[PDB]
């Protein structure tokens, strides 16, 4: 088991941290892009 | 044949065709964009299926439509719904998901009662692999076991042309413990659990990226 | 017909630009209600379009000096009204209008005189509706 | 020959092309997938890909997460949420980003929370390795 995993936390949730981290860790000529992709847009509808 | 009339009319259409017009170009740009960004999440997506198709996967013993919010784009949301309805009857036990408000108020009212989760903001803005992973995860985070689940979408072929289809969703952790599983060694029980959650996203954004280039 | 040949300097003045971006206006118009999504270029003109259009507007039996007419035409054309709300224009015209024919009938004598609108007089008409637009959103 | 396939959801680098090595960092290590390799599945960890192509000088990339697979045919596939060559990686900011996580971490009680600092740190911190 890992750390996140026992902690609540699922595996795609840890891909999400980490694809952020390497996008945070960029610089301003390829940092334009990270706004075309990244989205959040998605709305939840529970009923 | 009212001189009243017939300027009426002339008076409606003028706009109906100036809105139209509009709202042809504005596509044809989205559309434009969604072709390209389209290549890789192919590639991408048909990698992701690189696994199942390469090596059996049955299911010993979840519906997902996909489309979008906005209407006027002839049968997009139809079709989808039409081939939800033939699933939901052909069947097992029935639970569902729509993916674009339009999915919750068509292949609905005789459904809701076989609903799990609904989607919106779904189609204005471009589709992220980041919107897939909230699909994936809110799906995780339900009560919903589902044993085999499948993923009905619209997939582009041309500008007048595309196909609604049907992917499986073996994401079952326990299927993909079957004997074709023999194959692959030296895999925890639960390294998998994290492999079928990454592909369950990785599908849901492949169906997502398609159907809004056919949309 | 007869045009600008009978138009003063001071009206050409502002008259020219209005009638060109209410002649833009009307090409748009029709999208306005269904604009689920407009650039910020054509959404621009439809915003100029509004109020441009809202300070045609008139009561009866009042008709105005030419002065008084550039006067209030100039706060809108010179994009002074864009931030204000549509519903308020007429207020905004009918105040502001209140005020300079009370305050400055020295610079509306200068319009009116000079027969145009001068480097100055257009300054002080820059300070006298930015200072009036902040006093009337407070 | 191998078909390898590497790709994130936005870019693709690899299509059935036929390389002789890959290294890809996984949760166990970071296993080295030969031409002729046994069929496994493996979840990525934030690391580096190395492609050893046709012809030498090998091409280096790094990966955030995602999958990796080796099938019985000589196919496989790379798959990472967000895959990048360091061409474009800033080493002074991941610094500057270790830092501030392993400082939130010092200030969170809350399990889950922590795990969430912790694989931030992991993720920054992996970015040092070829920068």
């Amino acid at each position: 088991v890992a750390y996140w995993r026992q902690a609540g936390l699922s595996y795609i949730r840890y891909s999400q941290i980490c694809a952020k981290a390497v996008r945070d860790a960029l610089k301003t000529e390829f940092k334009a892009n990270a706004m075309k992709t990244s989205g959040s847009t998605i709305k939840i509808v529970k009923v | 044949a009212t001189l009243k009339d017939i300027t009426r009319r002339l008076k409606s259409i003028k706009n109906i065709q100036k809105i139209t017009k509009s709202m042809k170009m504005v596509a044809a740009a989205k559309y434009a964009r969604a072709e390209r960004e389209l290549k890789p999440a192919r590639v991408y997506g048909v990698g992701s299926l690189a696994l199942y198709e390469k090596a059996d996967i049955k299911t010993p013993e979840l519906i997902i439509g996909v489309s979008s919010d906005r209407g006027l784009c002839g049968a997009i949301h139809s079709s989808v719904a039409k081939q939800m309805k033939s699933e939901a009857a052909n069947l097992k036990e029935v639970k569902i998901i729509g993916v674009g408000d339009k999915i919750r108020s068509i292949l609905h009212r005789t459904h809701s009662d076989q609903f799990l989760v609904t989607f919106k903001e779904v189609g204005r803005r471009p589709p992220t692999f980041g919107d897939a992973s909230v699909i994936a995860l809110e799906l995780l985070n339900s009560g919903y076991e589902f044993d085999e689940g499948s993923i009905i979408f619209n997939r582009f072929r041309s500008v007048i042309s595309y196909k609604t289809e049907e992917k499986p969703i073996f994401s079952l952790d326990t299927i993909s413990s079957a004997e074709s599983m023999s194959i692959y060694d030296d895999i925890d029980a639960d390294v998998l659990r994290n492999y079928q959650e990454y592909s369950l996203a990785n599908i849901i954004y492949y169906s997502l990226k398609e159907s809004t280039t056919s949309e | 017909r007869v045009g600008s040949a009978a138009q003063t300097r001071a009206m050409k003045q502002v008259a020219g630009t209005m009638k060109l971006e209410l002649a833009q206006y009307r090409e748009v118009a029709a999208f306005a209600q269904f604009g689920s999504d407009l650039d910020a270029a054509t959404q621009q003109l439809l915003s100029r379009g509004v109020r441009l259009t809202e300070l045609l507007k008139q009561g009866q039996y009042s008709p105005m000096a030419i002065e008084e007419q550039v006067a209030v035409i100039y706060a809108g054309v010179r994009g002074y009204l864009d931030k204000l709300e549509p519903s308020k224009i007429t207020k905004f015209e009918n105040a502001f209008l209140s005020h300079v024919i009370s305050q400055h009938q020295a610079l509306l004598s200068k319009i009116r005189t000079d027969g145009k609108i001068s480097e100055e007089s257009d300054a002080k008409l820059k300070e006298i509706v930015t200072n009036f637009l902040a006093g009337f959103e407070a | 020959q191998m078909s390898f396939t590497f790709a994130s959801p936005t870019q693709v680098f690899f299509n059935s092309a036929n390389v002789r090595q890959v290294d890809v960092p996984t949760q166990t290590g970071a296993f080295g997938i030969l031409a002729a390799h046994v069929p496994t599945l493996q979840v990525l960890r934030p690391g580096l890909v190395v492609v050893h192509a046709e012809d030498g000088t090998t091409s280096k990339y790094f990966v955030s997460s995602g999958s990796v697979t080796v099938n019985a045919d000589s196919s496989v596939q790379l798959l990472a949420e967000e895959a990048v060559t360091l061409d474009m990686l800033d080493l002074g900011a991941a610094k500057a980003n270790l830092e501030k996580a392993q400082s939130e971490l010092l200030g969170a009680a809350d399990e889950a929370t922590r795990a969430e600092i912790q694989i931030r740190i992991e993720a920054n911190e992996a970015l040092v390795k070829a920068l």
